[PDB]
């Protein structure tokens, strides 16, 4: 009876039952192939390699992500994905019940319609159902109203909602994201002479990225403390010793995030999508979003992007406006734990996507249901 | 939005 | 001002017409060892409203409720399939929502209870 | 025993129990629908939301008057209001006991037929009586003689009373009102670069027309000063911030009244119809009414208000009369008052429309009693 | 003694010499800065490009629009507009010959006057003067009587004239307009796949709007016809290749004119604004507004807009009234040929705003001529 | 507006 969730992020994937508070298993979304012969004879070393699998032995294979920005590239990898994710990570039969996923807003509507083919024909779930990534973060705070920033491996939306209406109208996109933090980490770095410049030695850097890095709350007066005071230069050992120490990069490609002029998208910015938004919603509206402004999903672990947001908010809002922004500890899986609660709602029973209706409708019953 | 105010 | 007493807000009948409601559905749950102390706040949870219209309407839900709500969208959606069931009751109800009930606009669940006084008498 | 009342004004509704000082509820005469879909799964969001709740939510909601002009538009939406009124607003049984009503004068004869078929087939009140809405103030002035100015949100009539006989050759509608003011501030504010052109936006507007306008005594010699000094010039604190500052569309708009050419309506005035109105009746009767001028419900508590008439009907009438125009407080509720004075009366237990009376003539009975 | 003419439109300059069919310059109203640094050494390289010169150079330049919705924004971009207008654009000096200008209805005042401020200062014409954009296209179609729809890429208007009697309590003002089509265009080209996301990209988005679309008669039935058949699809060749093809999204944003419910603004619509201002009118000068509907401006050429338009406000309009509207093929510029018109007359030489006047009164000096 | 047909 209990249905099964799967966030299916665009650089993590997080699925787990539904009505529990924790994840059962958690992997990276990555599939890799060996790049080397076999010389060994009955040793198995099989095509493709997923999950943390792939990373221990990461060294002689070449990892290619089949999500990218929301977007599937490789569907036949991405089908791996999800036979690893119910067989072999979770231990779990999809036929029994059904399954619930999420996805970026904005998305093509192949993507959104070919992840339906896959699973009925493939899996044979009874019944699915497709939420937008936003949505779900306001089930896991408890909370009608409220304005959300997913921040993911792949997207950021920011979407504001209104006693739970969605506003189509000022809902936002932007491709930045944690693999252009990366990718523009693995620039700067050459900097210092250090360079990594393979799959495998990108997810180095992204390590590093997770529990070295900060917001910069002063971007500014921090880069010229960083010149005059070494205080903020910490070392991180890579695998292959050949210890490391980075400066002034420990805190430079977060700020691509509130100006992407580094990396060179033509876009506002994040704090200023989110003036933008809600600039685009009626003007009864504004108060309650900026006194509730969710912070969800990765990317917003740096410390102090709390801080950060709320000050540069401020100077763009007017005088008089309350500023609470939400980064509860508990993110990164707060679109998963809506996922639950969405899923344990009685309402909720109506709305799945059930296998007779499929064959009636075809894959194009998602749009209106959806 | 280009009004002195709201829009 | 002296011209509008009522309107601001704690009117007297305000008040006495408050803890009339309060006396009236108590009394029937009763049976269920219930009691509400503040109608306001009492109904967050929307519990007790699913155990009144029991008592009352003598049938059974037409969607399952949650035993307990944590979150806040738990106790909405209990509260909103007690509204959607008065419907197959053939009762009619204007603007009474399942947001103000838990946040408590107590100019409005004084009127959900009045419906049910002069339906079941 | 006791009957209750409902104005039922063009723009506000006010309820309350007679013999009562003061109404037990007002509220505006609105209603809104969701111009959003609903997102979320078990939130309620129902179709319709009247009163101060609409208010609330005003900003995902389309607001449309069911009363406009003292014409009803749309009667389903009419119902609601009412049912709003006696179970939501005032938690009582129209059954019980009868209701009194009120309506604007020369209105058609549906609205004034239409109104009674819904109350004893919808609510089922043991009785009713309708009664113009000019006539109450008197009771509520406590004078036999006078003309009387209602200014409600919807439509002004200036009928004039001498010793309690109407005289319908006299009686006046023009239908300029509140909403004119409102949709003519929405216009003028254009000038100072304010764009405010939608429903919910309206109600700020009208907001702002309350507690902040006035009516100008001297409309070209204020104009010349507003120009010259900013002293006039005040700020309101709209939601979401942006102050504002308005000078000379302070008072722009309510001089609509003495003047309509601004909005265009082929109209003499407010002061030269109850000039009109008054020399259309007999030469005996109208020292009476230039000494007794009642001023009352909405639209009248611009301040000077009454210096302005008395000041403008002063030059049109001739000399030797003394013009006293009463504006008490306790207007915007004088209609009200009225009606429970009206129902206190004894011998208006005569008066009402019982049931029994409708089943036998039909709806056709309100004129000939009426 | 020929007075040049600038229509200064909200996303478009068009300017030539009066009397004249067919306008000298043409080009749109962009201003665009480098994004990037210059590695080049002598190579120019400024800051600012306006006009198709930023088209070329649009790839490493961010385009902001110094005028939007009929409102100036920037300030210092628009003086570099009008340089570019007369000196590079047209090569006529402007101290010799005075200019007439256009702008929208109900802007504020601030640009009406601020507009003045710019020219005798800056340029120092002999004389100028401001017209309202709706107005001259009565002289294109030389008729006294009509109603006219600008739909210019800021903003719509819909006044209503009677031989040549402007009602200012008619006049309707609405945002909705190319930007908005271009921005919703934008958006449902992510149900295709596609992703424009920057100010480079949006022009070309701007012009697949221009040749392709279609303004669908009948919504509901080509919405199930573009589903069964594929007829409907046309492809345009962007730059960079990557051929595309739309459907469906050739004729919705089109649509959103006559329901503005998809990009989410609180409005009747363009066939109900028409049928609202008329009906403001007084009741002899509706047959003539029905019989003379002048369409005129941008954002008038999709194939068939006289056919949804006269066959919608056909069904709001009572049956014997003769609905003819008026799509000449010279619109686009029409606002244009009447400032040309304007101009010629010899009336006209008394309504110029002099240079030795403006000293005397100031700024303010546009009103009360104007 | 708001009148069987005038206004
Ligand atoms: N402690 C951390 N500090 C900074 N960034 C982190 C941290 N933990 C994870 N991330 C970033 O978050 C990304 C994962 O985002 P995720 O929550 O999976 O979004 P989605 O669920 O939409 O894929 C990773 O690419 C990683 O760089
Ligand atoms: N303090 C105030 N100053 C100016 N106008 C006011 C004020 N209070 C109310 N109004 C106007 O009065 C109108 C309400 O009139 P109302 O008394 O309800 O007439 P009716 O009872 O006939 O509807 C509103 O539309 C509002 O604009
Ligand atoms: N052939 C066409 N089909 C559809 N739209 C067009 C066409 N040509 C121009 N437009 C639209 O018209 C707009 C320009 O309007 P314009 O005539 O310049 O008004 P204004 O003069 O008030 O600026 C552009 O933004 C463009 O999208
Ligand atoms: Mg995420
Ligand atoms: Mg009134
Ligand atoms: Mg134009």
């Amino acid at each position: 009876t209990t249905a099964l969730v799967c966030d299916n992020g665009s650089g993590l994937v997080k699925a787990g039952f539904a009505g529990d508070d924790a994840p059962r298993a958690v992997f990276p979304s990555i599939v890799g192939r060996p790049r080397h012969q076999g010389v060994m004879v009955g040793m198995g070393q099989k095509d493709s390699y997923v999950g943390d699998e792939a990373q221990s032995k990461r060294g002689i294979l070449t990892l290619k992500y089949p999500i990218e920005h929301g977007i599937i590239t490789n569907w036949d990898d991405m089908e791996k994905i999800w036979h690893h994710t119910f067989y072999n990570e979770l231990r779990v039969a999809p036929e029994e019940h059904p399954t619930l996923l999420t996805e970026a807003p904005l998305n093509p509507k192949a993507n959104r319609e070919k992840m339906t083919q896959i699973m009925f024909e493939t899996f044979n779930v009874p019944a699915m159902y497709v939420a937008i990534q936003a949505v779900l973060s306001l089930y896991a705070s408890g909370r009608t109203t409220g304005i959300v920033l997913d921040s993911g491996d792949g997207v950021t939306h920011n979407v504001p909602i209104y006693e739970g209406y969605a506003l189509p109208h000022a809902i936002m996109r932007l491709d930045l994201a944690g693999r252009d933090l990366t990718d523009y980490l693995m620039k700067i770095l050459t900097e210092r002479g250090y360079s990594f410049v393979t799959t495998a030695e990108r997810e180095i850097v992204r390590d590093i990225k997770e529990k070295l890095c900060y917001v910069a709350l002063d971007f500014e007066n921090e880069m010229a403390t960083a010149a005059s005071s070494s205080s903020l230069e910490k070392s991180y050992e890579l695998p292959d010793g050949q210890v490391i120490t980075i400066g002034n990069e420990r805190f430079r490609c977060p700020e691509t995030l509130f100006q992407p002029s580094f990396i060179g998208m033509e876009s506002a910015g994040i704090h200023e999508t989110t003036y933008n938004s809600i600039m685009k919603c009626d003007i009864d509206i504004r108060k309650d979003l900026y006194a509730n402004n969710v912070m969800s999903g990765g990317t917003t672990m740096y410390p102090g992007i709390a801080d950060r947001m709320q000050k540069e908010i401020t100077a763009l809002a007017p005088s008089t406006m309350k500023i609470k922004i939400i980064a509860p500890p508990e993110r990164k899986y707060s679109v998963w734990i809506g996922g639950s609660i969405l899923a344990s709602l009685s309402t909720f029973q109506q709305m799945w996507i059930t296998k007779q209706e499929y064959d009636e409708a075809g894959p194009s019953i998602v749009h209106r249901k959806c | 939005p280009a009004w002195l105010a709201t829009c | 001002p002296a011209t509008e007493k009522d309107l601001a807000e704690d009117a007297p009948w305000k008040k006495i017409q408050q803890n009339t409601f309060t006396r009236w559905c108590n009394e029937h749950l009763k049976c269920v060892s219930k009691r509400i102390a503040n109608l306001q706040t009492d109904l967050s949870d929307g519990l007790r409203l699913i155990a009144l219209l029991e008592v009352l309407s003598q049938k059974k839900m037409h969607r399952k409720h949650n035993q307990r709500p944590t979150f806040r969208q738990m106790q909405l959606e209990n509260v909103s399939v007690a509204l959607e069931f008065l419907d197959r009751e053939s009762i009619k109800l204007v603007s009474i929502d399942s947001k103000a009930i838990v946040d408590g606009n107590l100019k409005l669940i004084l009127g959900l209870i009045w419906t049910l006084i002069l339906h079941y008498s």
